[PDB]
């Protein structure tokens, strides 16, 4: 049992015609204090996979090394490391879900909300949660912490189920998702304009966007706004 | 204090009460009697928190004595349970409230009708053929719902009374000193001196 | 200070009479004339606007007013007497029936509460 | 939140910004932190926002009413009403309340009621939980008889820093201009102070 | 310790074809013990019936409280008081102890005299109304009515049909409840004809 | 509880869900959660029903009385102070969470009111265990000079993303808008977006399954003459 | 603190059949008031016509489930691909449950399948590992709604035959797939209606003599 | 819960209530406290359901190793005290259990012992345990002879449940009665309390206090 | 479990030990035997928690026994309890101690002299002329105090044992159901059938 | 405590003052918090002195016997040490530690280990109780490739609003220089540092 010093906050993430999309901003809490402005949390496993890490960053950057220590181990032995035997988002998600229902069991958890999202070997999307306490799941659209409350109504406008999936082109998906990250901007206390954005398509593979900043804010409506209720000045 | 019961039979209501008063370590007294009478025909026999059940007790027979004499009228058992469940309710939202639990044995002498009424500290009130407070029903209740008859003498009343006394001696845990039963009838409120 | 009038000012006079009670009905004799009729299908009051000065705005003067959305008053007597009694008899209708029963009360129970107040005026200390 | 008050040469400027919090959710991005109590008395709240917004209420209310019986109230008077309330009532309280305002007689002034209700008399005073991390700046940066747009930026310059390191603070930085030409309102948006 | 589950109960309604129905289990208990079988929920003023699930002190004192009201109620306005205004006298009177309530759960059911329509109601313990097309529920068994209720309704029950959708709501809903039974009854009100029923049931 | 305002060109609308619960059990499947203080100023309550209905009726019953006293139409902003002052009176332990909007001689207005009795000033505000959801869809489509018909969209759509989001609330959409020199219109149902399938059974009971041990008449009628 | 233990909601029904069984449990997996998936699959094919669902926190129930279709792997290794019958599975997921009793799974595990004379089979588990073969099983969060309406419109209780008055109960006839099937809708429809944790989604799991068949349901997304 | 257990001239007579509850909410009524240990053994249900069946269940595999080994019918007294030691040595830990180990064996003749999770092993003629044992008691001792015949042993042990049945609020369901021979134990079947209860009354003439 | 008494007389200890065993609500029995023969001439009666008296003191029985075979020898009283002591020493400071406070009433062989030794469960040992456990001693000590003399008769151990006894009748409010007394001499040890 | 490292043109600079309290007792006035685990490889220390002295020994011998097997570590390497201790013990150490070391290829560097046990390269890092008020401070005046004497003047005027405003920092300003040329200790007294 611990307690998260220094955190992450939201991870986002929804499926698309042709592949999934993830994004988490850049910014390592320490309590209400901002202290880490480039913290990267989306982290990429060969051209097929991005894990999405929230919650404690010391936590984040073990699971980190884990990961990439996996890669390491897949390649020996393995001549088909960089083909038909290359890690899958499949195993690399089985992998940390299983380290994570462990470290609860002991009851010393490694203190995140993670998203694996990636493409299968057969070209399909792949998205599941898992967390602290070993509790998976998917759904078309997945977020953590923040992103759960806010982004994920929004997210699901567009994917709302299985079905408006193929419906879905990686330019409207990504639109939402960028919208997503403006709206945790604006009510998110956590979090940061600055943020990283991973796309993972079946035909272009992995392409990874770094300092993306929140933009077309709206603020102007503030100037009108005074006091509390009767103050008119 | 502990255990009291009660049963009405065809013509009267009986109440059966514990003797014993033990203040922790030692029981302090072995003849203790744990009713009073409110009015000719109307006994109560109580049970809870020390000094809180005397003072309770003793406070409504001061009331329907008030009001027999302001009256010159006996109030129906019905009337006084009321009267006592009110008190009992108003208490329990009180800064302090009274933890007495309560059974009243009456006699209408209007309906010509033997009546038992149980009521908790909370103001529950409930009509009934035979009755008991705290633990004393988990030990009688049993033998009451086999052999209890509405049609029943006080003799055989006594009868019951007795087997579920001998079966709270049994199995019960504390020794609670015999109890003190009396009877309430037409001609008033009587005390079996030998039981 | 305190109020230290604790004692009825009206009182029975030898004969029977509630001398202010009298002298309080000869006030309303000297008011201006008002009336109400009942239909079938409705009820009508009336009074004269009797303007004090023709420079007063007498629409701001209301001798005819709400109490209820279903309850209207008139008087005959004096005025300031009457706004009071209004105002008491507005809060009365929500405070003793429409925070009670969520609805408005019935004529004669809020005519029951104004009466109820002037006979208190009354005998009151 | 992140409030401070300036005095300078020509009077006195009121600064906060606008991120009113339920934990780590922004309840409200666009608050307005500096409150009229008086035409040249005002004041920047800071703690609970019912507690600071009834204070006000009731410090106006009393104002209004010397006003009408004494004539328009002092900056110090002002003060004291805070603090009567604060300190009487601080068992009940969260407030850390900084009053500013403007006579002709005293020029512009400062006073900080922090949550106990003392008083302390101040050339500047800073505020709120993003306050901790300009100390340093603002003491290195202040100085006495600055111009209004020296001390615009120093206000905007300081408040933009608290934003950046305090979750807590954010949004707008909002200011309130008191001198004897009157009162000016003035508003800044993130993507003017950010870039600082 | 919990004030609302000592004693145990449930009162369930349902509107039909001008008619509607109110049920209550007979059971008073101390916990696990079981003191009463004849302790009804139901009352009624007038025309207007009123169930009261939770503590039972609370009940007889509420009832008590009603009656009192509801007589007082009549004697000045010269009538019975109607449904949907006594709904509002118990909200009323149970927001009067906003911070030191009664712990019960009332329903409110019968049919206005002038207009003929029927009308049911609920509250939490402090007064909140809810007034439902359908049916309402209340007692420690009232997640079981809930599901009864739920499934076995439909709207515009004739009287007699009403009677047993309510009645095998209620039984079966009791047991699955360890403190409500002990006996049943049923009221199917009419504008001017109610009749009482008390339904035979498992007795443990 | 999923509740909304939204201002617009002309006035105001506010819109809530119809979803009350008791703990995970949904206790009223159609619950209206739009009070009116005064014909033109109404609000929405989420936290404790019973003191966000109890708290509307005081100061609406009160806001009543000032009207008929000063003879003239009620002020949000009276409606605002009233309410907050009597919630901080009581230090949060009346539980309501309102936003109180309307129109008056001085315009439209809009405010928020947390049980504690802090008050805030927006063009688009929203409360409840939904509100984030809400607030998600009015912080994405908000824009400035907003028409009824698009301020009407925008609130139901807030509430939808509550409904569908959020497990606290559900059911139907009401909303009342409130529009400068005109009659507030309650829209009540504006959206049914939640009826349910037909069942795939009828469970109507055979008459007499029930087992009956006894019949009565009830007199419900006074004592009778003669 | 740390709470190792979570609640993910969900719902959960086995009937058992004359020749077969069903274990049906909705898809929406939720913590607090949000919803995770509103198509998170409960209910699973664990081989040898044996179906399972661990409700309830869904870390450990996904934990079960995979060490019991582990279990149904080695029995076949260990015995000679012998058939894991469905109470020599109840008994082992017995002993799975209480191999953690003094750290338990925090699930109410249902098995369902036929048993050795092809007669339709419930069995179901506490968290501890307590098990009984029942006909009838409701589990999780809208249980309570559901397991009342089953008492009287399964096993016909309170129910009596009209004339009689309580003197002759109504016969307790066999139901076909296709009754159950109705039931089984009907009461997750009704738990729908009135729990916020129950909606999105019905999946239901049929086990027969021919196999284990699905079918899917939309259930109310509010 | 509501369990006994009696010894008398015929052997032992054991029953048993059917009820399961979580807090207020009946989850069961068709539970099986009965543990049929093996042919000639019968353990009862209460306190925590799954260390009653999974620990005497384990009871019955090290029955059946003694006999294997010692080729004789383990005693009643040894199969007991299996148990009790083997709950003792998780004194603290939490298992709940109250049971009677039943059984009739030459040796000893018919046996009972009362086995308890903080280490309680007692031999008796009666045992009752549960939340409804007090009422169940008073049946039994103002009924309760030696020389009962085992027809009306079974129908004092059934009708003290129907009595705890009755008045405690987590007992209920059905009645399970066993009699338990030198030859082994015999099942006589199971009895809805509901049906059971309207049949007593009017049978009995008991429980006046309510009406039917 | 509760009362246990020791007295030692001329020629003998005499150890009363109650019949009750009680499991909170009901007392379960009436008829239990508190003590275990460690040898023929050595006698340990025993009170404290549930499960770990009897435990405890089949495993000193068995300590005793082996003891006794291996050596073919009866260890003395004084041994004896000294290895009881060291056995609840050592418990007091395990990671669950053994909560049982017993008596060990023995003839020394020996010596030809009565001994009676109290331990409670910390391993506080003491020889006594006359010992209890609990609050037994409270209520029975200043009558042993009055009336003990070192050179009573059995009889008169007995008779002052029935008086102690009654005065715990009298005024503890648990009923003990009795106790059942054992004599241990020169010839071993006997349960007094009637008292 | 007031503890800062800074990267620069020739290398990395240590800053720290000289408090350690127990409470609102200076234990000690004149402590060194500027401690070193390999010749060109120093790091600063909060939080529970014991844990941090305890950490830094161990890190020290780690260094050694790394150096006596594969040559000189790497600053990184350090870090890494730092970062295992600090990490796979965090229940039971309460350390902040920043590490600063110069390597000829690598140049200056600056690794922070705050309470959980991340590592996080910056070019300047702050950290200990008066960190908080300088956060500010230190973001506007910061640059990269500064000079020595620039350094200096940075680290000295950060500190000493740290110590002004920090109650549980104060006493000397502690500076060691770590650049190609060798390591240099300075030290600047009250008298200096107040009048800045
Ligand atoms: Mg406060
Ligand atoms: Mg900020
Ligand atoms: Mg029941
Ligand atoms: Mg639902
Ligand atoms: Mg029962």
């Amino acid at each position: 049992t611990q307690q998260p010093i220094v955190t992450g906050t939201s991870v986002i993430s929804m499926k698309y015609d042709n592949g999934v999309i993830i994004a988490a901003d850049n910014l390592g809490s320490y309590g209400s204090l901002l202290r880490f402005n480039g913290v990267e949390r989306l982290i990429p496993v060969g051209d097929n996979t991005v894990v999405g890490i929230s919650g404690d960053i010391s936590d984040m950057q073990h699971i980190e090394r884990l990961l990439k220590d996996l890669v390491t181990e897949n390649a020996y032995d393995n001549p088909l490391a960089d083909a038909e035997e290359a890690l899958e988002p499949s195993y690399i998600f089985e992998y940390l879900a299983t380290v994570m229902y462990q470290r609860r069991s002991k009851m010393n958890p490694l203190w995140n909300a993670i998203i694996v999202a990636g493409v299968q070997s057969n070209g399909d999307q792949f998205l599941r949660y898992v967390n602290l306490l070993g509790v998976t799941y998917s759904s078309p659209t997945l977020a953590t912490g923040f992103g759960a409350h806010m982004a994920n109504p929004l997210l699901r406008k567009v994917v709302d189920r299985e079905s408006d999936i193929p419906k879905t082109t990686v330019q409207v998906a990504e639109e939402a998702i960028v919208n997503a990250m403006r709206v945790l901007y604006y009510r998110d206390a956590r979090s940061s304009r600055n943020f990283s954005l991973a796309i993972i398509d079946k035909n272009t593979g992995l392409t990874f966007k770094k300092n993306l900043q929140v933009e077309n804010m709206k603020w102007d409506f503030a100037k009108d706004i005074k006091g509390y209720g009767t103050q008119k000045i | 204090m502990d255990i009291i019961l009660g049963i009405r039979v065809q013509d009267s209501v009986i109440l059966a009460s514990s003797k014993a008063v033990t203040r922790g370590i030692s029981v302090l007294k072995d003849s203790d009697d744990k009713t009073r009478q409110l009015s000719p025909h109307t006994l109560m026999s109580f049970a809870g928190e020390a000094g809180d059940t005397v003072q309770f007790a003793e406070y409504i027979q001061a009331n329907i004595q008030l009001y027999s004499i302001r009256e010159d009228y006996e109030l129906s058992p019905q009337a006084v349970s009321s009267f006592v469940r009110q008190e009992l309710a108003k208490s329990i939202r009180s800064r302090r409230p009274y933890q007495v639990n309560v059974l009243i044995g009456g006699y209408d002498k209007k309906k010509n009708k033997p009546e038992l009424y149980q009521i908790d500290y909370l103001g529950t009130k409930v009509e009934l053929p035979y009755g008991a407070h705290g633990y004393s029903g988990f030990y009688t209740f049993s033998l009451l719902d086999h052999h209890y008859r509405p049609d029943m003498t006080t003799e055989e009343g006594l009868d019951l009374l007795k087997l579920c006394v001998q079966e709270l001696e049994k199995r019960m845990p504390m020794d609670f000193k015999g109890v003190i039963v009396k009877i309430v009838d037409k001609d008033g409120i009587r005390q079996v001196d030998d039981f | 200070m305190t109020d230290r009038y604790s004692f009825s000012l009206t009182t029975f006079s030898p004969s029977g009479k509630l001398g202010q009670i009298d002298y309080a009905l000869t006030a309303v004799k000297q008011g201006v004339t008002s009336l109400g009729i009942k239909a079938t299908n409705g009820v009508v009051i009336a009074t004269e606007k009797k303007s004090s000065s023709p420079l007063a705005m007498s629409e701001t003067l209301s001798k005819v007013s709400l109490l209820t959305p279903d309850i209207g008053a008139v008087y005959s007597g004096m005025g300031p007497d009457y706004r009071v009694l209004v105002d008491k008899s507005r809060k009365v209708a929500h405070t003793s029936y429409k925070r009670i029963y969520g609805e408005y009360p019935p004529t004669k129970l809020l005519v029951s509460e104004v009466a109820k107040i002037m006979q208190e005026a009354t005998q009151s200390g | 939140t992140s409030i401070m008050a300036v005095t300078f040469k020509d009077g006195v400027i009121l600064g906060a910004d606008s991120r009113t919090t339920t934990g780590a959710y922004i309840a409200n991005r666009v608050t307005d932190k500096l409150t009229r109590v008086h035409d040249k008395i005002w004041c920047c709240r800071s703690g609970s926002a019912a507690d600071t917004q009834a204070i006000a209420d009731i410090v106006q209310y009393h104002l209004e009413l010397y006003t009408s019986q004494y004539g328009t109230p002092s900056t110090e008077t002002a003060a004291s009403v805070f603090k009567e309330l604060c300190y009487e009532n601080k068992d009940n309280l969260t407030a850390g309340i900084i009053v500013a305002g403007y006579d002709d007689k005293n020029k512009g002034e400062v006073y900080t009621i922090p949550l106990g209700g003392s008083v302390h008399k101040l050339p500047y005073a800073i505020a709120g939980s993003g306050s901790t991390f300009i100390y340093g700046y603002c003491d290195k940066n202040f100085r006495e008889n600055m111009s209004k747009e020296e001390t615009v930026d120093f206000i905007k310059h300081s408040l933009s820093q608290a934003i950046k390191w305090d979750g807590s603070s954010g949004g707008v930085i909002r200011m309130v201009v008191l001198t004897a030409a009157g009162v000016e309102r003035l508003i800044f948006y993130p993507d003017e102070y950010e870039q600082l | 310790s919990d004030p609302s589950s000592i004693n145990g109960g449930i009162v369930v309604a349902m509107t039909g074809k001008d008619c509607v129905a109110i049920a209550c289990d007979l059971r008073l208990g101390s916990q696990s013990l079981g003191v009463s079988n004849k302790f009804e929920k139901i009352f009624h003023y007038g025309h207007v019936f009123l169930g009261i699930t939770g503590l039972a002190t609370d009940v007889t004192t509420l009832n008590e409280m009603f009656r009192y009201k509801t007589n007082l109620y009549k004697l000045k306005e010269e009538r019975a008081i109607e449904p949907e205004t006594f709904t509002q006298l118990v909200s009323s009177s149970l927001y009067e102890r906003r911070f030191g309530p009664y712990f019960v759960g009332p329903v409110v059911a019968g049919i206005n005299s002038k207009s003929g329509k029927p009308f049911i109601a609920g509250f939490d313990l402090i007064g909140c109304i809810d007034e439902a097309k359908d049916f309402i529920v209340s007692g420690t068994a009232s997640d079981q009515l809930f599901g009864m209720c739920e499934s076995l309704y439909e709207p515009n029950l004739e009287p007699e049909d009403l009677f047993e959708t309510i009645s095998q709501a209620l039984l079966n809903a009791a047991d699955r409840d360890a403190l409500s039974g002990w006996g049943a009854v049923v009221y199917i009100i009419k504008k001017d004809e109610v009749v009482k029923r008390y339904l035979k049931m498992r007795q443990d | 509880t999923t509740i909304v305002g939204v201002k617009f060109n002309n006035g105001v609308v506010i819109a809530a869900d119809t979803r009350s619960t008791q703990g995970p059990i949904v206790a009223d499947k159609n619950c209206a959660k739009l009070h009116r203080i005064s014909p033109k100023i109404w609000c929405a309550g989420a936290g404790t029903a019973a003191d966000t209905e109890a708290v509307t009726q005081l100061i609406g019953s009160n806001i009543e009385l000032h009207s008929l006293y000063t003879s003239r139409e009620p002020r949000v902003v009276s409606a605002l102070q009233m309410l907050k002052q009597h919630l901080f009176k009581y230090q949060g332990h009346i539980g309501a969470y309102l936003i109180v909007a309307g129109v008056d001689p001085t315009g439209s207005h809009l405010f928020s009111i947390h049980a504690d009795g802090s008050t805030d000033v927006g063009y688009y505000l929203s409360l409840g265990s939904g509100s984030l959801a809400a607030m998600a869809v009015l912080e994405s489509h908000w824009k400035q000079d907003l028409t009824k018909e698009e301020a009407i969209k925008l609130a139901s759509d807030a509430i939808q993303a509550g409904i569908w989001n959020d497990l606290g609330s559900g059911s139907n959409v009401d909303v009342c808008v409130m529009e400068i020199g005109k009659d507030a219109e309650y829209l009540r149902n504006y959206l049914t977006p939640n009826v349910r399938e037909e069942k795939q059974k009828s469970y109507k009971f055979p008459r007499g399954t029930t087992a009956v041990l006894k019949e009565s008449i009830v007199n419900i009628c006074d004592i009778q003459e003669e | 603190q740390f709470n190792p233990y979570g609640d993910n909601g969900g719902t959960i029904l086995g009937i058992a059949g004359e020749d077969f069984a069903v274990l049906a449990g909705d898809t929406r997996n939720i913590t607090d008031y949000s919803i995770n998936s509103r198509y998170e699959p409960k209910v699973f094919d664990c081989g040898d016509n044996i179906v399972m669902s661990a409700n309830g926190f869904a870390a450990d129930g996904d934990a079960l489930v995979k060490r019991f279709k582990n279990s149904v792997k080695w029995y076949h290794f260990d015995h000679n691909d012998k058939k894991l019958s469905i109470n020599s599975a109840a008994r082992n997921i017995q002993h799975l449950l209480y191999g953690k009793r003094f750290f338990p799974y925090y699930v109410h595990t249902i098995i369902a399948g036929l048993d050795e004379d092809g007669k339709g089979a419930v069995y179901s588990f506490d968290p501890v590992g307590s098990y009984e073969r029942e006909q009838c099983r409701a589990g999780g969060a809208a249980a309570s709604l559901i397991m009342p309406f089953l008492d009287n419109q399964v096993n016909f209780k309170n129910q009596y035959e009209p004339g009689t008055n309580g003197k002759v109960k109504k016969p307790l006839k066999y139901l076909s797939v296709e009754e159950v099937i109705k039931l089984v809708r009907d009461s997750f429809t009704s738990a729908t209606e009135r729990h916020i944790q129950v909606g999105d989604g019905l999946e239901i799991l049929i086990v027969t003599k021919d196999g284990v068949r699905k079918e899917f349901y939309e259930l109310k997304r509010d | 819960t509501t369990t006994l257990a009696f010894r008398f001239q015929g052997g032992i007579i054991v029953a048993v209530d059917s009820r399961a509850t979580a807090g207020n909410w009946v989850a069961s009524q068709t539970v099986k406290k009965v543990i049929e240990i093996n042919p000639f053994l019968l353990g009862t249900m209460a306190g925590g359901a799954a260390d009653c069946q999974f620990w005497e269940t384990w009871l019955g595999s090290q029955c059946r190793l003694h006999e294997l080994r010692e080729k004789e019918r383990i005693s009643v007294a040894a199969a007991s005290k299996i148990l009790s030691n083997l709950v003792y040595q998780y004194k603290g830990a939490g298992l709940s259990m109250g049971t009677m180990i039943c059984g009739y064996t030459r040796k000893e003749g018919p046996t009972i012992y009362y086995v308890d999770s903080d280490g309680t092993r007692l031999k008796g003629d009666i045992f009752c345990v549960g939340s409804g044992q007090t009422f169940a008691y008073g049946v039994l001792d103002s009924n309760y002879k030696w020389d009962l015949s085992v027809e009306d042993a079974l129908y004092l042990g059934k009708r003290s449940i129907l009595a705890a049945a009755h008045r405690d609020a987590y007992s209920g369901g059905s009645v399970n009665l066993y009699h338990v021979t030198e030859d082994g134990w015999i099942y006589h079947g199971n009895h809805d309390v509901g049906e059971l209860f309207w049949k007593v009354k009017e049978e009995e003439g008991s429980f006046n206090n309510v009406i039917g």
